[PDB]
């Protein structure tokens, strides 16, 4: 998502 | 260096009861180093490190550590 | 020596509360504080007793000894030796009576631990 | 500097090698000795030299006794704390405080500097053993003296000086407990 | 002072800095604003901040240790399934977070293989 | 006057440089803060003097070797290839290089090897980085890593590097063609898709190792083990499992240490996965990850879907994310106490 | 005392300077050069012609600011330093690392303020010396850099990489590609 | 040269109470050189330099320098 950590987050941003 | 050869003199026909010998000597060695080759101004750094070992260098292999601790308590204050 | 009893008695007087700051700067020096030297000798003695006697006996007791009669002889002699060596290794205290109280324990505890280890080995 | 036993060898060796070195060094220049004028020059100014020498010997013996005391108290407290779980016992909390205090009154651990140094080293050492939360969590808070003011343990040790120890000890306990679990599961 | 700051673990940093202060006390015996004392006490705030960071880092290490242990045993069980049974798809996507295991970094399976191989080496 | 001006401008430089080390985007090129009134002009002399004095200063610090070398590296990044620190470490490298050369001519290796020892200290810590910045003496890095990590004597390299024939301009053509056949006819993922920077180095190590003892397997052996020590191969989720990329282990590094490269791989894989599921039909076989000079780029074969991934943003995003996740960690860790 | 002024005025015996600087600064024995310079084959034409292509390609295809570009003056010697090392220990890479070190001691590669950072020129460290001590080269580096931001800041109709600076036989000429800005700075 | 070997004769089983020996001898050596191998016309040059060292060559390691200075003052005039 937008304001999340969790790996997904890093890739997204 | 002469002294180490003197300790080495003990093992000749190849002697088993000698782990005591290395042991006691490295230990004493540590007491001497530690005790005497350092300066005690409060600033210390890496000197304290080599030292710390001299601090674990007497002490015990811990049979006595179990026994000491049981003791220092009954003696210091408990 | 006997003459230093002068400042020994004079310092017995100094109040314990303010003794420490004096010790930190330069007014007194460690060599002459009777109270500090007391604890020191005694501690040196416990250390000595413990370390030498015990390591020596335990490691040996653990894998290379025999009857109670044997180990017994081996230790007391070791006991004496250690005192002399370690004593020299720190300021030359022995043979003073204060090093007796430090070195000689706390002795029942050490003996009972040693003989219990010997019980474990023989069992 | 490094190599000398108690007071006797000092003035013995100094007196002997003194009078010999006197004549061997006067021999280098014109052969003056043994004239009375070389006495007044060589023999000082002697009280100043003797008092400086004996003060240096005071410094050496004081440093020696201090080294001994620090080693001794370090070995004692290491045996009491560094030993795996002497801490977990109900008595070890009061004991640490009391030891530090008595050593202060004796006064061992000379002096204050060495005291804060030794107490802050031991605290870290204790935190990294399995025994830890209990020891640290109980000695906090205890009353212990110092130069500036009498003050609790937590207090000496800032809010990120104590919370650090606290967490890292909790983490080390978790580590060692999982280590025991994994040894058992390995068996 | 910079050496006192740049220690590996901020504990030794703080105690060495405190010893340097206790020593400076001798030579500079007036507590005041000696330029050296100013330098010294930015050093105290500095080591306080470094201790803050060290607490946070050790806490993150705690979290990682629990997450790794839990996801590691989950991986190992779902892997024993593949060894005994079939068709288990151990690729990356595994038995997901129950409530508390973790997002399954790619790091675990490499860590899993390494730790388990050494574990086998240590067996009796 | 110069002593005061140098001290003042030196501390100003060092502070504005610590800013760059911790923060970003500080422009340490030449133009700094000269408004100190006392500092006055900045000569170009200071930054060279700054790097030299600060490097020696670090050498004189009290910390153990690990912190010293981590600090030399955390200074080696980042200035804008001026180079002040880059040129200092560089002349250290060429010193080690000429010194090992002189050992080669001399026939044995002189004792105590100061430059070689300092280089071993610094480079042991980040093999890839020191090599990357100086893309010239990869030969020295190879020989040193042969000398210390592997068990070979620093005598058996000496002869073979002293005994060599001059390639004499003839057998080389055959040698260039040679680099080209074992490369193309290799079919090992890493060598074939050779990532680019590493290809430029790659050419060296192969030619070097061959001149030693019996070669052309030992040569491929060393070249392949090196490329393994220096680039991850990103494998596909499919069970084939055909490789989709070779992205260099130096440039996936979040932050400044290689444990970080590892942590970052855990960002790039999450990225490559989200794409494959998100845009259904982009089966793993279709996706490629392709680097460039400095960029990790990611494309499905149809040109439509293609996400860049770069040192700066990957690094700094991971930095903040790790930061406040570690915050949450502290929070509930201290909640126990 | 000055391994530069001595180097220049006598370009003929650069061979001797190379060998002496091998002999004293570097640690090699003045015996291991003796054989290799006594054991050499006569290049007979054939050997020589081939090594010489070989240098020519290699220097040209190496891509380092220093080896490329060339100071101007140095080439002749540089080439000489090369052959000597190749005949001595016959590793061409070893020779090069004893040619690069030399060009590198000798010249300073002025670099651009841009973050690329592509080189603008290599000026030989001898001819920008100011007073007698070599620290004068160091001082001159400052005047020239202040100027090159003098040139770039004075009416940069266009600068980019278009501006280059170099040394003619004896003149650190700076000139943009075009006739717009030519500056001559002479020792 | 014979004398140096004679001093070397002292170190045999490799014992370490001998920094005193190098020390005293280089020092004496300096006293002899300095004292006797020079000319005292006022013109001097590099001779004065080698000399100056003979001047720092007796003196002290400075424990005595601290003590001397405290003294020369109370003695010369203060």
């Amino acid at each position: 998502a937008e304001l999340s950590n969790s790996v997904a987050g890093m890739a997204f941003r | 260096m002469c002294w180490a050869a003197a300790i080495p003199i003990a093992i000749s026909g190849a002697q088993a009861i000698s782990g005591q010998n290395a042991q006691a000597k490295m230990i004493a060695a540590q007491t001497a180093a530690g005790r005497r080759q350092a300066m005690e101004i409060m600033r210390q750094t890496n000197i304290q490190n080599a030292d710390l070992s001299l601090q674990a260098r007497s002490k015990l292999e811990e049979a006595s550590a179990e026994l000491t601790s049981q003791n220092m308590q009954k003696v210091q204050a408990i | 020596d006997l003459a230093d009893e002068r400042s020994n008695e004079i310092i017995r007087k100094l109040t314990p509360e303010q003794r420490r700051e004096a010790l930190n700067n330069g007014t007194l020096l460690y060599q002459d504080d009777p109270y500090a030297m007391e604890a020191l000798r005694v501690k040196t003695g416990r250390n000595a007793a413990y370390l030498v006697d015990d390591d020596v006996m335990q490691k040996i007791k653990e894998g290379v000894f025999r009857t109670r009669e044997e180990m017994e002889e081996y230790r007391h002699s070791r006991l004496q030796e250690g005192a002399k060596v370690y004593a020299e290794q720190f300021g030359i205290d022995p043979e003073d009576v204060d090093y007796q109280r430090g070195f000689n324990g706390d002795i029942t505890e050490r003996n009972i631990s040693l003989y219990g280890a010997h019980d474990n080995f023989l069992s | 500097e490094g190599v000398f036993r108690t007071r006797e060898e000092m003035e013995e060796y100094r007196h002997s090698r003194l009078q010999e070195g006197a004549k061997v060094y006067a021999e280098q220049f014109g052969i003056d000795p043994e004239d009375v004028d070389y006495q007044r020059g060589f023999n000082g100014d002697i009280t100043e030299r003797n008092i400086s020498l004996y003060g240096a010997h005071d410094n050496f013996l004081s440093q020696q006794a201090q080294k001994g005391a620090i080693m001794n108290s370090r070995v004692e407290l290491n045996g009491v704390l560094q030993d795996p779980d002497m801490l977990r016992r109900p008595d070890s909390a009061d004991f640490f405080e009391k030891y530090i205090d008595n050593g202060l009154v004796t006064g061992a651990i000379p002096s204050d500097a060495q005291a804060t140094q030794l107490i802050s080293q031991a605290f870290s050492d204790a935190s990294s053993r399995a025994g830890g939360a209990d020891f640290l969590m109980r000695v906090g808070d205890k009353k212990v003296t110092l130069n500036g003011a009498t003050t609790t343990y937590r207090e000496l040790i800032g809010e990120e000086q104590w919370n650090a120890l606290m967490v890292t000890a909790q983490r080390s306990q978790f580590e060692t407990d999982a280590k025991l679990n994994e040894q058992y599961r390995l068996k | 002072i910079n050496s006192a700051l740049n220690q590996e673990d901020p504990r030794t940093a703080w105690e060495m800095l405190q010893g340097i202060k206790a020593e400076l006390d001798k030579v500079q015996p007036d507590e005041q604003m000696t330029p050296q004392r100013e330098w010294l006490i930015s050093a105290q705030e500095q080591v306080q901040n470094q201790m803050n960071a060290w607490t946070k880092a050790q806490a993150k290490a705690l979290d990682d240790s629990m997450k790794s242990m839990n996801k590691l045993d989950v991986i190992d069980k779902q892997f024993q399934k593949r060894i005994n049974g079939e068709w288990v798809s151990t690729d990356f996507k595994d038995m997901p977070v129950n409530e508390n295991t973790g997002e399954f970094k790619h790091s675990d399976m490499v860590n899993y293989a390494n730790k388990k191989l050494a574990e086998i080496d240590s067996m009796d | 006057d110069d002593s005061m001006k140098s001290m003042n401008k030196l501390d100003v430089i060092d502070k504005q440089f610590q800013k760059r080390i911790n923060g970003e985007w500080v422009s340490t090129d030449f133009k700094d803060m000269p408004v100190n009134e006392n500092t006055g002009e900045f000569k170009h002399s200071d930054m060279v003097n700054y790097a030299n004095k600060k490097l020696a200063e670090i050498d004189s610090m009290d910390i153990p070797d690990g912190a010293k070398d981590a600090m030399k590296l955390k200074y080696l990044q980042a200035d804008s290839k001026d180079g002040a620190f880059r040129t200092a470490i560089g002349t250290m490298v060429t010193d080690a290089g000429q010194e090992w050369s002189a050992a080669v001519i001399n026939g044995k290796l002189p004792e105590r090897t100061p430059a070689m020892d300092a280089l071993r200290r610094i480079r042991n810590a980040d093999p890839q980085l020191i090599a990357a910045l100086y893309p010239d003496q990869a030969e020295l890095f190879l020989t040193m890593d042969m000398m210390d990590k592997q068990g070979i004597d620093p005598q058996v390299i000496l002869d073979a590097d002293r005994l060599t024939v001059k390639r004499s301009k003839e057998q080389r053509f055959e040698d260039d063609k040679a680099f080209e056949s074992a490369l193309n006819a290799s079919k090992a993922p890493e060598i074939a898709r050779m990532p680019a920077s590493l290809r430029e180095s790659a050419r060296k190590i192969y030619d070097s190792v061959k001149y030693r003892s019996g070669n052309e397997s030992m040569a491929m052996e060393q070249m392949t083990k090196f490329l393994k020590e220096s680039t991850y191969t990103f494998t596909g989720d499919d069970v084939d499992g055909d490789t989709v990329g070779v992205i260099p282990k130096n440039m996936m590094q979040v932050n400044s240490d290689p444990k970080s490269w590892e942590q970052g791989r855990d960002i790039l894989e999450e990225a490559r996965k989200g794409i494959i599921a998100s845009n259904p039909w982009i089966t793993n076989k279709q996706l490629t990850m392709y680097s460039q000079g400095d960029s990790i780029y990611l494309m499905d074969t149809t040109g439509q879907v293609r996400v860049r991934y770069d040192k700066e943003l990957l690094s700094k995003v991971w930095s903040e994310n790790q930061k406040k996740l570690e915050e949450k960690a502290r929070e509930k860790a201290l909640a126990d106490v």
